[PDB]
RNA sequence: GGCAUGCUUGAGGUUCUAACUCUGGUCCGUAAUCCGGAUCGAGGACAGUGUAUGGUGGGCAGUUUGACUGGGGCGGUCUCC
RNA sequence: AUUAAAAACACAGCACUCUGCAAACACGAAAGUGGACGUAUAGGGUGUGACGCCUGCCCGGUGCCGGAAGGUUAAUUGAUG
C-alpha cells in the first residue's frame, strides 16, 4: 500500500512498497512522516526527490555516530535514600527519571509505559524500563546511591 | 463505654460510648459548608435507594485526603466529633497557620507528625509513599490513583497490611480478605483509625435509628403478589419461591461482580 | 443523534421475527466510534465520530477531500 | 521418514506503544472546572460499542384451559359390531 | 379518609449472603443523577423479632457455589458426491 520512507524499522527499505495492516499505517507511520500512500498523481515529483531521499539516508545514521558516545557513559548519580540500612527506602522515580536521562542524555521525554516492573527493591544497581522505541523497549541501567 | 439503668422502656438497653477527649463546642469556621438532604431521590425525582429520610441538620466538613503539603511540621490542636462519618477527625496547624482537618489516627491531642516525601519515618500519622515502608506494616488511607486521595481503609478502627513487594506493584491484604496489587507511588499513612469503640454500641429503642436517617423496612412476605415476588398467601406462608430481591435477583448467594477491567489487579478473591 | 459526519447514516427500523413469525420492533444502529485524524495543512488532530464505513472512505480520498465537502455542506469540521 | 528455511495460516504464551480509555493531576478558554483543547501519569490491543448467533429469563405482554349431566362439582362417557 | 384498631405492620436485637470504588443496586433509549462528596466497625437484599435457656437428623428433588477429564452443542468455514 504505502511507500516506505524510513530504513531503521524491522521491515523498512529505501523505496520498496509493502502491504501492511490498515491499522498499522493509519495510526503509526503516516501521522509522523515515515511513509506515504502510493499515488499516480505526484509520481513525477517523487522521482525527482530520489536524490534527496538518498542524501537523507546518508545523514540520519551520521548523527547517530556523534550520539552514542554520550549515552553509555553511566555518569548519572541518582540521589535516592536508604544510605546504609538495607531496606528499600529510596525515591525510585517514574516522572523524575525522564528528566535525569534528558539533562545528560537524549532530550526526548514521554513515558506512556505499560509496566508491572516499575519500582525497584532494596539498595543496589537495578534497571528501569524507559521510553526507547515505539513498538519495543529494553530496560536502562540506573545507579542508586546514598543521599 | 457505659451501660444505662432501666428507668424507662427505652433506657433499658442503651449502651453509650462517651469520650472526654473531644473538644466541647465549636467547629473551625472556614472549613465548614452546606449539605442538603436528598431523601434517596435522583434528578428524575423518584426514589432509587429505599429506607432513607429524615434526620438532623449537618454541616459538611472539608476533610483533607490529599496531604500534599511536604516538609512542613504539623501540630495537632484537638480532636473533634464529625457527624457524617464514623471516625474522629483532628484539627492540624502547620508551621505557618493554614489549619486543616484530617482523619485522626490513634495519636491524639498535640503530637507533631511530619507529612512528606519521606521524613521522620515511622509514627502514627506520617504520610509517605507506599514503596518506602517495611513489609508487614499496618497502614490506612490508601490512594489508588496518584493525586486522587484516600479511598481504602478509612472508616472507624480500620486498617490494611502490607504483604509483598515486587516491581511497580506493592501488594496489600485488605480488611475484607481481598488481596489487591496497588501501584507503588500512591501515598498512605501509617497506623490505624481512631474510634474503635463503635461495634460495641446498641441503640435501644425504635426512635434512635429514626433520628439518624433510616426509615422503617417491611418484609416481603407481608405484601401482596403484585408488589413483591415473595408475595401474598394465606396465613404465614414460607414464600415458596427461592429467596429473591424485589426486582427478581437471587439473594442468598449469587456472585455479582462483572467488572472485567480490573481483574488483573486482584490476586485472591475474598473468601 | 446517532448520525455520521461523513456518510449520513441514521438509525432505521424493522422487525425481530421469531420461529413462529411473532413480529416485534427493533432498531438498526450504525457502528460509529470516536477517532482522531491528523491533517497536515492545519497540522492538528481533528476528532469526529464516524462509522466504520467512514473509515474506509477516508482511506480512499485521504483526509481533506472529505473534510472540505463537509464544510461545503456547512458543518463544524 | 523427515532434514533443514522459506513462503503463507490457524491456536496459545510473553512483551511493547501509536489506536481507543481515564467519574487522575496542573495550565488555558474563564470571573465557571460543565465542556473542550494542550501536556505529563495510569491502563492498553484488553475494556467498551455496532451487527450475526447460543444460553438464562412470570422481570414483562398477548392468550388458551371442551361437551353430555333428573342443578354442576367429583366420577363415568365421546368411534365402530 | 366513609361498617374491621387487632393476635396484623413496625421495632431495638440476631443470623445469612452479595459489594474493593468508575462498587453491588436503582432510575433513565442515551448523557447523566441517587448511592455517597460515603470506603467492608461501610453499603444493598432476605428471613426472625427485647430478655432468659436453647436451636436435633436428611444434600436424594429443586436452586446457588466449585471443577474440568470426557460426551453431545450455535452461527462461521465448505472438502466430497
Amino acid at each position: 500500500e504505502v511507500i516506505l520512507l524510513e530504513k531503521v524499522a524491522n521491515l523498512g527499505n529505501l523505496g520498496d512498497k509493502v502491504n501492511i495492516k490498515g491499522g498499522y499505517a493509519r495510526n503509526f507511520l503516516l501521522p509522523q512522516g515515515k511513509a506515504t500512500v502510493a499515488t499516480a498523481e505526484n509520481v513525477a515529483a517523487f522521482e525527482a526527490r530520489r536524490a534527496e531521499l538518498e542524501k537523507a539516508a546518508a545523514e540520519k545514521k551520521a548523527a547517530a555516530e556523534a550520539r552514542a558516545a554520550q549515552l553509555s557513559e553511566l555518569v548519572v548519580t541518582l540521589g535516592a535514600h536508604a544510605g546504609d540500612e538495607g531496606k528499600l527506602f529510596g525515591s525510585i522515580g517514574t516522572r523524575d527519571i525522564a528528566e535525569a536521562v534528558s539533562a545528560a542524555g537524549y532530550p526526548l521525554e514521554k513515558a506512556e509505559v505499560r509496566l508491572p516492573n516499575g519500582a525497584l527493591r532494596n539498595t543496589g544497581e537495578f534497571d528501569v524500563a524507559v521510553h526507547l522505541h515505539t513498538d519495543v523497549e529494553t530496560t536502562l541501567k540506573l545507579i542508586i546511591v546514598a543521599e | 463505654i457505659v451501660k444505662c439503668k432501666p428507668t424507662s422502656a427505652g433506657r433499658r438497653f442503651v449502651v453509650k460510648v462517651v469520650n472526654q477527649e473531644l473538644h466541647k463546642g465549636a467547629p473551625y469556621a472556614p472549613l465548614l459548608e452546606k449539605k442538603s438532604k436528598s431523601g434517596g431521590r435522583n434528578n428524575n425525582g423518584r426514589i432509587t435507594t429505599r429506607h432513607i429520610g429524615g434526620g438532623h441538620k449537618q454541616h459538611y466538613r472539608l476533610v483533607d485526603f490529599r496531604r500534599n503539603k511536604d516538609g512542613i511540621p504539623a501540630i495537632v490542636e484537638r480532636v473533634e466529633y464529625d457527624p457524617n462519618r464514623t471516625a474522629h477527625i483532628a484539627l492540624l496547624k502547620y508551621a505557618d497557620g493554614e489549619r486543616r482537618y484530617i482523619i485522626a489516627p490513634k495519636g491524639v491531642a498535640a503530637g507533631d507528625q511530619l507529612i512528606s516525601g519521606i521524613g521522620a519515618p515511622i509514627k502514627a500519622g506520617n504520610s509517605m509513599p507506599l514503596r518506602n515502608i517495611p513489609v508487614g506494616s499496618t497502614v490506612h488511607g490508601i490512594e489508588l490513583k496518584p493525586g486522587k486521595g484516600a479511598q481504602i481503609a478509612r472508616s472507624a478502627g480500620a486498617s490494611a497490611q502490607l504483604v509483598a513487594r515486587e516491581g511497580a506493584y506493592v501488594t496489600l491484604r485488605l480488611r475484607s480478605g481481598e488481596m489487591r496489587k496497588v501501584l507503588a507511588e500512591c501515598r498512605a499513612t501509617l497506623g490505624e483509625v481512631s474510634n474503635s469503640e463503635h461495634s460495641l454500641r446498641s441503640l435501644g429503642k425504635a426512635g434512635a435509628t429514626r433520628w439518624r436517617g433510616v426509615r422503617p423496612t417491611v418484609r416481603g412476605v407481608a405484601m401482596n403478589p403484585v408488589d413483591h415476588p415473595h408475595g401474598g398467601g394465606e396465613g404465614r406462608t414460607s414464600a415458596g419461591r427461592h429467596p429473591v430481591s424485589p426486582w427478581g435477583l437471587q439473594t442468598k448467594g449469587k456472585k455479582t461482580r462483572s467488572n472485567k477491567r480490573t481483574d488483573n489487579m486482584i490476586v485472591r478473591r475474598r473468601k | 443523534s446517532r448520525v455520521c459526519q461523513v456518510t449520513g447514516k441514521g438509525p432505521v427500523t424493522g422487525n425481530n421475527i421469531s420461529h413462529a413469525h411473532n413480529k416485534t420492533r427493533r432498531r438498526f444502529l450504525p457502528n460509529l466510534q470516536h477517532h482522531r485524524f491528523w491533517v497536515e495543512s492545519e497540522k492538528r488532530f481533528v476528532r469526529l465520530r464516524v462509522s466504520a464505513k467512514g473509515m474506509r472512505i477516508i482511506d480512499k480520498r485521504g483526509i481533506e477531500a472529505v473534510l472540505a465537502d463537509l464544510r461545503a455542506r456547512g458543518e463544524k469540521f
